[PDB]
């Protein structure tokens, strides 16, 4: 007899490249096959879905790239800590909307089992005010 | 002048059937029993039940520093009378138990107990003109607060005002909170929640994290239960815990040799601890993330290549620091079974010292002064006195000894509480305008003051318009359903709360 | 031979006549709480005992919350406050 | 009995790892063995 383990929480970024440009500051990119390779949202899309622009069942084998707090590795780390993870598209969305996860946002990540990571909440923004809310009332998106 | 001496204690303990105990001149045990009314005062029936040359079969008493637990078995005879009717034919009647013990040897030594037992859904009476009884023991603040489960909200109330406004027991005892002053620091919000647990267990838990002490104490002359809550152990405790008997010697006299049975160890100081490396997995904390935990003590070697990781839940909040704890090591524990209350030593649980002149214990050669931290009292009526009193006592005492240098509080097992759900509004002002009907406003510092989304914004964030880690110390204002307060509410219920900005949002 | 009423041949057949609990006169209050903004009635009301001639205690409460979800909050799960009964164990050596 | 260093430092301290080598012979016209390391 033993104990099946319990989940725990990990916070992490998203990056894409390393020497990232400035007009390419906040874009989004999807990765294929546990490798840094530009995937598509096509190609997976089982045979009821080729095609309108509508994903049913929010398919796996599409990977983000996520930097971690580096201190969760061994001391022999000749690695850059980037855990690839699958996608909830329905985080910044509606069924109407489509806002993919950009780079440089900070994200709740459970580890639901051995080799099952998921994405739950978002901990960042990019548009607020910096004034006392008696002089400004900002309500807005940002784009691209 | 060793089976002549080794079997001698067996026929001594076989003669405990009828009690043959040296050097007890007389040992009597007394129990008073009073009823406790609708509003926690006392009544009469010697105006009670009082006990003597015993009907009692067997009572069991242990002591922590704080509590008393155990059983009672006594006898009465017979049917039927009002003196015995209304007490023990109804549950949930609170019952004071006043126990006194004399021990005449050329002097006497006393112990005195005040305890409350009452219970739901269980009364025990056995028969065959002869009736048995059973009663459990608790110290008074436990058993009363065990069956008491409220849950509400408090604002700007220090902790000792919370306890003194839930405590309604003045014809019984008192609790003394005038020395601590950690508990007299006012907290802007307070969340009592005895959801699936006991308020007495709430009472210990927040008393645990402040790392205070409890002490149970009775005046032997005359009975007044009075707790104490002290952050330390001082002269102001030991002004009150001087034992009110005499012949109070220390230092393990050579009359103890006649009174022992077994000298039993539990653990001791090691030289081998396990490393416990803290881990806070937190993007955007620009310090070390792995640091070690800190032991209280030194001269103890670590192991090698074995780790105990200590994560933290990382929520949306600005991640705080650091819950500065220790790595709790072992102590030094001796059990001592003996057949009598010991001569010439202070078998009362004080927070004092007891010197170690000799090495007849297992002990250690290094360790100085000690103290006592438990008792046990299995009492059994002798077989002989259970015949004529059936037709018409034994003793066994243990002790828990710890190091005086290793002195720490002791706490019983309890329940950590469970969460629950509350629904509420948001308002900002009170006489709100009409073109200002639906706006938003952020509040500073647990006060209705207009904050900004600036000013917090740690040094990677001054500045674009982008908050990382969704910072705390920004407060909303939330009206509650008003009925979660006291009836003395000279307040408007507005709990200030931190912010998830990511509710009605995207990252855009 | 189906008689009632505890005949005086039972005296030859008993061993022990043991009680468990009985009717008290002391219950604990159990005040219901539904924390619900926008219910325009009382939120605290008492629970209801089945029985009377039983005294309450004083200044001791058992709160009874409810999970408040997004749903239109319903009412009221009308229960009681379950008291004690009257229990006798009777050990005997034969079928009576 | 009390007191000696051979018995001092072993069993008066927790968390000291202790190897236990158990061997058993069973002579009957032959012998049978069992051996334990714990």
């Amino acid at each position: 007899k033993y104990k099946s383990f319990s989940n725990f929480y990990i916070n992490g970024r998203i990056t894409i490249g390393e020497n990232v440009n400035n007009d390419s500051k906040k874009a989004y990119k999807f990765f294929k096959n546990h490798k840094p390779e530009e995937s598509s949202i096509a190609e997976f899309q089982e045979n009821g879905e080729k095609g309108t622009s509508a994903i049913l069942n929010s398919k796996a084998d599409i990977l983000y790239a996520i930097e971690i707090a580096k201190e969760m590795l061994s001391d022999k780390s000749s690695d850059k800590p980037i855990i690839y993870l699958p996608l909830k598209v329905n985080i910044n969305s509606a069924n109407n909307q489509f806002i993919p996860l950009r780079n440089d946002d900070i994200i709740l990540i459970e580890i639901q089992s051995f080799t099952k990571g998921e994405i739950i909440e978002l901990i960042s923004n990019s548009a607020i005010s910096t004034k006392k809310a008696q002089q400004q009332l900002l309500q807005r998106q940002l784009l691209g | 002048i060793n089976k002549t001496i080794i079997k001698q204690l067996n026929k001594l303990r076989s003669s405990l059937s009828r009690g043959y105990n040296n050097v007890l001149q007389k040992q009597e045990i007394t129990i008073n029993i009073k009823p406790i009314n609708k509003n926690f005062e006392l009544e009469d029936i010697h105006n009670s039940l009082t006990l003597k040359n015993p009907h009692i079969e067997k009572l069991e008493v242990c002591e922590n520093i704080y509590g008393i637990n155990g059983w009672l078995t006594f006898d009465l005879a017979y049917i039927n009378n009002h003196k015995d009717f209304n007490f023990l034919l109804s549950p949930n009647q609170p019952i004071l138990l006043d126990i006194q013990i004399n021990d005449s040897f050329h002097h006497k030594r006393t112990t005195r107990f005040i305890a409350i037992g009452f219970n739901s859904n269980s009364i025990d009476i056995h028969e065959n003109g002869v009736k048995k009884f059973k009663i459990q023991f608790h110290d008074p603040l436990k058993a009363l607060w065990t069956k008491h489960k409220p849950s509400y909200i408090a604002l700007n109330k220090s902790l000792d005002d919370i306890f003194k406004d839930n405590f309604f027991f003045d014809s019984l005892f008192s609790l003394d909170t005038n020395k601590s002053n950690n508990l007299k620091i006012r907290i802007p919000q307070a969340f009592i929640s005895t959801v699936n647990r006991n308020f007495y267990d709430f009472f210990i838990q927040q008393l645990e994290q402040n790392k205070c002490y409890l002490k149970y104490f009775c005046d032997k002359k005359s009975g007044k239960v009075s707790y104490h809550v002290v952050d330390q152990v001082d002269n102001d405790l030991q002004r009150n815990i001087v034992n009110s008997d005499e012949d109070l010697k220390d230092k393990l006299s050579p009359y103890d040799i006649s009174c022992f049975k077994k000298q039993i160890l539990i653990s001791n100081k090691s030289n081998f601890y396990v490393k416990e490396k803290n881990i806070c997995p937190d993007v955007t904390l620009n310090t070390q993330r792995k640091e070690d935990r800190k032991i209280s003590d030194t001269l103890v070697k670590p192991f090698s290549s074995i780790l105990k990781d200590n994560l933290q839940s990382v929520e949306y909040i600005q991640s705080n620091n650091d819950d500065k704890q220790e790595i709790i090591t072992t102590g030094f524990e001796i059990l001592l079974t003996s057949r009598n209350t010991l001569p010439f030593l202070d078998t009362e649980i004080t927070l004092s010292k007891l010197d170690n002149d000799q090495n007849y214990l297992l002990g250690a050669t290094d360790i100085k002064s000690l103290y006592i931290s438990q008792r046990k009292l299995l009492f059994k009526r002798s077989k002989y006195c259970s015949k004529q009193l059936y037709e018409n006592h034994d003793n066994s005492i243990t002790y828990k000894i710890k190091d005086y240098s290793n002195l720490t509080p002791e706490y019983p097992k309890y329940k950590s509480f469970s969460n629950f759900y509350i629904n509420g509004r948001i308002t900002i002002g009170e006489n709100v305008n009409n073109d200002s009907k639906k706006a938003y406003k952020f509040f500073k510092n647990h006060k209705p003051e207009e904050s900004s989304i600036a000013e917090f914004q740690e040094n990677g964030e001054k500045g674009t318009s982008a908050i990382l880690n969704s910072k705390a110390d920004i407060l909303y204002a939330i009206e509650i359903a008003k009925e979660m307060l006291s009836d003395k509410s000279s307040d408007k219920p507005i709990i200030y709360l931190p912010l998830k900005v990511n509710i009605n949002s995207a990252n855009n």
